[PDB]
DNA sequence: AATGTTCCAGCGGAATCGGCAGCGGG
DNA sequence: CCCGCTGCCGATTCCGCTGGAACATT
């Protein structure tokens, strides 16, 4: 019931807030490690999957919120994040870049991945918020 | 004076037998029956066009509409009709070679025909695939009516069976060839062969619809089922009466005339007689003509209320179509 | 910054991979425009103005050369948008390039197909025609052929988006407003056009009205009515139809959001009420009701224009009744009843108190026609009421200095009409004028215009009586200087030193002519 | 989604084994793949000319792609089909095209099968459109692109699943190395020959799905169920011509207007009226008046009652039937009433009767909502959906009366021989496949004109009768019919 | 003249998207 | 009075269907 309302995509203060709280909870259960962490991680990945291919914008909003406090969830979804990156414009592309920033370390190549997604041009886009994330 | 207004009975034996279209049934290439197709049930339109006349002089010849094809230059650099060839969208581009080329290489129908393509036994021709704008009826040719008896034999062989005929029909050389069905029929005053068009393969469309039988969100309650049963029974428009043990036809919509041209006639009459008065109202006999008799409505209110109070919330209504005349008064 | 991106924006036009080059071009345009807008230094600012409007590279060249290419539509949009901003940051210092820009707009409108590009072009052309109102350039803007083109657009084109019919109609009106000498021979047709389209959009019994077309047609009619008066004096056919349409557009219909038709209709009213006058006395009850209820609508822009419309309505009806205030005494009685009912009503709406008392003072004129004594009853009722509230009432324990300008205007309006000033309220009137001079800083801006107008109207009022009262001007000015010079100079209020009064006198002794 | 254009990337194998024809002179499989892609372009350029198509070559020598992997050549980034691209692929037909391919990019190399999948993913991910299906057709015959490496195989499987999760479905048609499907590849893991259809199945068709009307079926006072009125069968017709400028082949931007009240001057749509001259006198009224005299009801369906399906006789056809199907999003709970009515009407064999009004200002017209039952099986034969069929009912003058003054029967023995003939010619009508000769010929002529190849094909008219076939399959009984009672008699 | 075809014009579904209001904070 | 988001709702674009008017033929 906790993760369900993250599928109630009509008010940000509902699904986005649920995603924030979910990230906090899941980081907590990871830190104070207990056998509820993988179950919740997979459960949350389930609704994220259900959003990934039908509502990309809400998918990335929720994924950004969760990875604000729980980076390691992004590993399952960085492939989808990269596939979606060329199709976003505005704040959503910034959210995608923050998501990929969360897990920059440990990514095997990340440079073919970025140049392929035309990283140099997106860096010259006129926006102080996104430029900063690109430089990070 | 009730039904005479309600029906076209006031017109009788005034309209002539419309037109015979002469052709020949060809089964294979040897059998041939001289046939006359009479056009039959067919959409009716008014035969007069509203003519654009300029105001304050009411003269048609006083105005001429032009149509120039200029260009997309910085100014509208007009070109002439002699400098124009029709193209066709093909992918992302436009194909020239307008009219004489396609006149040469267009399909040629090889003249009119009513050849038979075979026969279909069962309901492979079901009414939801009729596709025409008209319905023909072919009878016969007179003057040594060997054709008429031959077609009588054909009709009886088709209707004693459930068999139907698939036909390649073409009006003339220029008409696009069509393929259709040929109904047997059951009439005693006469015996025809009724033809309707039939779809090509790029006409019909496959659309996927979620089922309602295997639906859990919309499973109907048996109380709802019997409420709907009561409504249907209370709202029937057919009956068995007059001690004939046969079903009659109440409210025969196939008999009343089109209100469109009737109301147009009355509006034209009123505006001709009274040029200053505004639009008349719709005659009350018109509305009474287009409504079921009172007994079914009176029988129906109660089951209607049962369904209204018994079926789930008919909830969402947030739409409107307000008109300028009523939004500014 | 610029001409680094401008050259790149030029070279993106010839580069392959269009719609991929278009994104880079759009980003170049956005960054370039953002750099240009933010720079405030006339040297760099002029350099940017020259570079943007260059002839080899430059925004207009890009627009004209990227015009047979759909891929750049967004870019074109952006550029036109930016220019509407740049023309606003600038002024007549776009004048050298104006014709250039004008041509560009026209060309875009006739070659681009997206309404999202036609709209910015028409907006820029409207703002050009508005920036260079009276200038040498207007004869160079080929206004006659511009009108010929856009008036052809009304017939020789079928079904435009209506987000561009709005702009086309508004521009056709603005052509009549500015440089009317070249519109002289073709305004009549234009009038018919408006009276045509408006009619449909407001009288169709078959189709939902197009609100944007309504707003545009009303705005264009408003502009056209300047320089091309349609008065009931000589046109009691067209003017009545104009009034009927305005009335329909402002009256309370079914509760409508998207306040754009009432707004334009009653702006037209506020600007040209005098033009259609006889109709204005035939609907005074309903007009007054509608205008009042609009004034309370709480919409920040509808309320303003509604108040202006009410002011013009009251002014016109007062003038009309004053000429013949014998068979219109019913209307005098009605309006006095309404103003008194407002005053007697315990509301916190200072706006309606202000309009009530100001209309009371306005109608004081025609009231003396029927009695010649109620004008003397006024300026005593009014002076006493105004002394009891701005002269002794809670010296600082309230906030009702808001309606002092309206009271003082009312007094000025009243006393212009009475002879034989009661000569014992002269000191109190002087004290009110002195105190409003003293309380000028206490007002917000755009509320300082009204009080300066009130002060100057009072000064004009009692300067037309006789030298005996012209001495009161000397005394009141002397007292105002006494007060403002006697101030210290190095849930909270502020303190004025002397600065806040400067514009005050700068308005009083120099800037009344365009105001009085 | 409605505006979701379909995508398809063609991934063909050029390594070594498709430039030799397995010791045959029939067709090299590379040529077979090029033929297939030509077929798909020419089909979707008139069937689905909004879908995106791409051709990518792997195993080549030189490379081209946004990542610069080796041996991957994207011939065409995915976009709408056109004549230019069909010609660009046509230059690789046959052995002459084979050597042309050899010289422009050159086959033979060590491809990865994990860089190429990545290139396909990038292609899919670099477009700015809503895509309904991402699919990749792999044209290859080899079984083990990993014949000497297992890390390569693991990376390929990884990237295949990595494609699959993003909704990219890889399907493989294998160009039969010996000419017959006995090479059974074990890659059921990677994928989700059936190819003759892909050579030529759909000569011409279209794609869509849309409401065509969103109305309210009102139970005559307040019980309103929202409902869509779909068009199951439509009578498609050839696209309209485009006026094109001779000297440059450009659209010409027509503009029509009316003017010259004997003076010369544009007439606005407000200074004209509409008249009809009857007999001697002329009746005049304005445009909104001539639009409003045809106005009876608001758009929607209103029940007039119920009639059993028996007494509406099924030769009263004048307008192709439509398809009522419940729409809940406008008013909630409509589907429940719709299902109840469907079930009850089916069990009673009674069709509803309504007064139909599709648009705002249009005369009402009587229709019959005939229930139809969804049919389906284990094979999932979804060939009719549940709902209602709007049969349009004629009024009184849409009917026409005929001579009818002819009544002559035939003896009950010609019926037997006609029965012989008809049961001889009895055949199952069809599921499809009577495509319009005029439309198909137009498409073929247009293909020829755009690709200016040789000269236009001749569409084989399925509509024509196989006259000799009937003549031979009847034999000696039609003449027996001709002269049994009625000789010519001269 | 009867009709079928072509052409032009108008309405609506669906997706997109921008800004218009109104609603809290400063 | 400002200032700022943020729902959301209106209009555009793109299709597609229908209707009406014009065409050309025996």
């Amino acid at each position: 019931a906790l993760v369900n309302n993250m599928s109630f995509v009509r008010y940000k203060e509902v699904y986005a807030a649920a995603a924030e709280v979910l990230g906090l909870i899941l980081r907590y259960v990871m830190e104070r490690k207990n056998i509820l962490e993988e179950s919740l991680c997979e459960l949350v990945a389930k609704q994220l999957k259900q959003h990934q291919n039908t509502m990309e914008d809400k998918f990335i909003v929720c994924l950004n919120k969760v990875t604000k406090s729980f980076p390691p969830l992004a590993d399952r979804f960085m492939n989808a994040v990269f596939f979606l990156l060329p199709k976003f414009h505005g704040v959503l592309k910034t959210l995608c870049l923050e998501v990929v920033l969360c897990r920059v370390e440990g990514m095997t190549e990340l440079y073919f991945q970025l140049k392929s997604k035309d990283f140099v041009q997106v860096m010259r886009h006129r926006d102080d918020e996104r430029q900063k994330v690109c430089l990070d | 004076f009730s039904e005479s207004l309600r029906k076209l009975c006031v017109f009788k034996k005034i309209e002539r037998h419309s037109i015979h279209w002469p052709c020949r049934l060809t089964i294979g290439s040897n059998l041939s029956i001289r046939i006359a197709a009479y056009k039959s049930i067919l959409q009716e339109r008014v035969k007069k066009t509203w003519t654009v006349v300029d105001a304050k002089t009411l003269k048609k010849e006083d105005i001429q509409k032009e149509t120039v094809y200029c260009l997309n230059d910085d100014d509208e650099t007009e070109v002439l009709k002699e400098d124009i060839i029709q193209g066709f969208r093909y992918g992302s581009d436009i194909v020239p070679f307008s009219k004489v080329d396609e006149e040469q290489m267009k399909y040629k129908s090889e003249g009119k025909c009513f050849s038979v393509l075979g026969f279909c036994k069962s309901s492979q021709v079901q009414r939801r695939f009729f596709m025409g704008n008209q319905v023909l009826k072919v009878f016969a040719a007179r003057d040594d009516e060997a054709a008429a008896v031959a077609l009588s034999s054909l009709i009886h062989a088709l209707d004693d069976l459930d068999m139907v005929a698939i036909v390649r029909y073409a009006y003339d050389k220029r008409a696009n060839p069509q393929v259709g069905v040929a109904f047997p029929h059951i009439k005693h005053n006469y015996e025809c062969l009724v033809y309707v068009q039939l779809p090509f393969m790029e006409d019909l469309r496959q659309y996927m619809f979620s089922s309602l039988k295997n639906s859990k969100k919309y499973a109907p309650t048996e109380a709802q089922l019997n409420a709907v049963d009561a409504l249907i029974d209370s709202m029937s428009l057919a009956k068995k009466d007059e001690k004939t043990d046969t079903l009659e036809d109440l409210f025969p919509t196939t008999k009343i005339p089109n209100p469109r041209f009737q109301r147009l006639f009355q509006c034209l009459l009123h505006r001709a007689l009274h040029p200053r008065e505004p639009l008349p109202p719709i005659q009350q006999h018109i509305w009474n003509m287009l409504n079921p008799p009172a007994e079914v409505t009176t029988k129906s209110q109660i089951p209607l209320s049962k369904i209204k109070t018994l079926f789930p919330l008919i909830e969402a209504k947030k739409k409107d179509q307000v008109t300028a005349q009523e939004i500014f008064q | 910054g610029v001409r680094c991106s401008l050259l790149r924006l030029q070279e993106t036009l010839s580069a392959a991979d269009r719609c991929g080059a278009a994104l880079a071009g759009h980003q170049l345009i956005r960054g370039l425009g953002q750099e240009c807008v933010l720079s405030s230094s006339p040297a760099v600012l002029a350099l940017q103005t020259s570079l943007v409007f260059s002839r080899d590279f430059g925004l207009l060249v890009f627009v004209r050369k990227s015009l047979n290419s759909i891929e750049f539509r967004e870019c074109r949009e952006e550029i036109l948008k930016f220019l509407c901003i740049f023309l606003e940051k600038m002024g007549q210092k776009i004048a050298p390039y104006s014709v250039e820009i004008k041509n560009t707009c026209t060309s875009v409108y006739t070659k681009d197909r997206a309404a999202k590009c036609k709209i910015p072009a028409l907006d820029l052309l409207i703002k050009l025609l508005q920036t260079f109102r009276s200038s040498r350039l207007m004869d160079e803007f080929k206004i006659g052929e511009l009108f010929s083109k856009f008036y052809g657009e009304l017939a020789l084109k079928k079904k435009i988006p209506d987000t561009v019919l709005e702009k086309v109609y508004e521009l056709l009106g603005l052509l009549g407003e500015v440089h009317p000498s070249e519109m002289i021979n073709n305004a009549e047709n234009l009038f018919r056009a408006f009276l045509g389209e408006l009619k449909t959009q407001m009288t169709s019994a078959v189709r939902e009205p197009k609100l944007p077309v309504l707003a545009g047609c009303l705005k264009g009619l408003s502009s056209l009515l300047c320089n091309f008066t349609k008065s009931m004096e000589e046109d009691p056919q067209t003017s009545r139809e104009i009034f009927n349409f305005v009335l329909k557009a402002i009256r309370p219909q079914i509760d409508l959001k998207r306040y754009a038709v009432p707004s334009a209709g009653l702006r037209l009213f506020a600007l040209h009420a005098s033009q259609f006058s006889t109709c204005l006395l035939d609907n005074y009850v309903s007009l007054f009701e509608v205008l009042l209820k609009w004034c309370a609508h709480t919409n920040v822009e509808l309320k303003k224009a509604a108040l202006s419309a009410l002011e013009s309505f009251l002014k016109q009806v007062s003038n009309m009744v004053a000429k013949n205030a014998e068979m219109h005494k019913n209307k005098l009685q009605y309006f006095m009843e309404q103003f008194y009912g407002i005053i007697r009503n315990v509301d916190s709406n200072n706006k309606e108190l202000s309009i009530a008392i100001r209309g009371y003072g306005l109608f004081a004129g025609p009231c003396k026609v029927i009695n010649a004594k109620d004008v003397d009853f006024m300026y005593v009722e009014l002076i006493q009421r105004c002394k009891q509230m701005f002269l002794t009432q809670t010296d600082t324990g309230d906030d009702r200095v808001y309606q002092m300008p309206s009271f003082l205007q009312s007094v000025a309006s009243v006393l212009l009409y009475l002879d034989t000033v009661p000569e014992v309220y002269t000191p109190v009137l002087e004290h009110l004028v002195v105190m409003q001079i003293d309380s000028f800083p206490q007002y917000s801006p755009k509320m300082q215009l009204v009080c300066c107008r009130a002060i100057v109207k009072v000064f004009l009022a009692l300067a037309a009586k006789g030298p005996v009262l012209r001495n009161c001007i000397s005394t009141v000015v002397h007292q105002g200087l006494i007060r403002i010079c006697s101030k210290p100079v190095v849930g909270k209020w502020k303190v004025p030193t002397y600065k806040d009064y400067v514009d005050l006198f700068r308005h009083l002794l120099s800037s009344d002519q365009m105001m009085d | 989604k409605y505006s979701g254009r379909d995508s398809l990337i063609f991934l063909v194998d050029a390594s070594k084994a498709m430039f030799e024809s397995q010791s045959e002179d029939e067709l090299t499989p590379f040529d077979m793949s090029i033929q297939c892609i030509q077929s798909v372009y020419i089909s979707k350029i008139i069937s689905s000319d909004r879908d995106l198509l791409a051709v990518v070559f792997y195993g080549t020598e030189k490379d081209k792609n946004s990542v610069n992997f080796k041996n991957i050549y994207v011939l065409q980034e995915l976009d709408n089909p056109g004549a230019k691209r069909i010609l660009e692929l046509d230059q690789f037909k046959g052995q002459q095209g084979q050597k042309r391919f050899q010289d422009m990019m050159g086959h033979g190399s060590d491809y990865s099968l994990s860089e190429v999948l990545w290139v396909c993913a990038n292609l899919f991910s670099d477009v700015q459109f809503k895509m309904s299906h991402k699919r990749i057709m792999l044209f290859t015959n080899e079984d083990n692109p990993h014949g000497n490496d297992s890390a390569k195989a693991s990376r390929a499987r990884t990237k295949a699943g990595d494609l699959r999760d993003t909704g990219i479905f890889l399907d493989l048609m294998h160009l039969k190395k010996p000419g017959g499907f006995d090479i059974s590849l074990f890659y059921r893991d990677i994928i989700s020959s059936k190819l003759e259809d892909l050579l030529r199945k759909v000569r011409a068709k279209e794609t869509r799905k849309r409401a065509l009307s969103r109305l309210k079926l009102k139970l005559n006072k307040d019980i309103v169920i929202s409902v869509g009125i779909y068009n199951l069968v439509q009578k498609a017709l050839k696209p309209p011509p485009i006026k094109l400028y001779r000297e440059t082949n450009e659209p010409v931007k027509t503009k029509t207007r009316t003017f010259n009240t004997s003076t010369g001057g544009l007439l606005l749509p407000s200074d004209t009226k509409r008249s009809q001259i009857y007999g001697s006198r002329q009746i005049i009224l304005e445009k909104e008046e001539t639009e409003e005299l045809k106005r009876f009801d608001d758009p929607g369906l209103m029940l007039m009652g119920f009639k059993p399906l028996v007494l509406l006789k099924k030769h009263h056809y004048l307008r192709p039937s439509l398809f009522v199907y419940p729409e809940e999003s406008l008013v909630i709970g409509s589907s429940t009433l719709f299902s109840a009515l469907l079930i009850k009407c089916l069990e009673k064999e009674v069709a509803a009767l309504c007064r139909y009004t599709p648009r705002r200002n249009i005369p009402p017209y009587f229709v019959a909502l005939v229930p139809q039952e969804e049919e389906l099986d284990d094979q999932k034969i979804q060939v009719t959906p549940p709902g209602f069929q709007l049969v349009f009912l004629p009024f009184a003058d849409d009917k026409r009366k005929m001579p009818f003054t002819e009544k002559i029967m035939a003896t009950p023995e010609q019926v037997g021989k006609m029965k012989a003939i008809v049961e001889k010619l009895r055949f199952t009508y069809r599921s499809d496949s009577f495509e319009n000769p005029v439309l198909q010929q137009h498409f073929r002529n247009l293909e020829a004109l755009a690709l200016d190849l040789m000269e236009p094909e001749q569409a084989v008219d399925l509509t024509l009768p196989k006259v000799e076939a009937m003549n031979k399959r009847l034999g000696s009984l039609v003449d027996e019919f001709k002269e049994l009672v009625y000789p010519p008699d001269y």
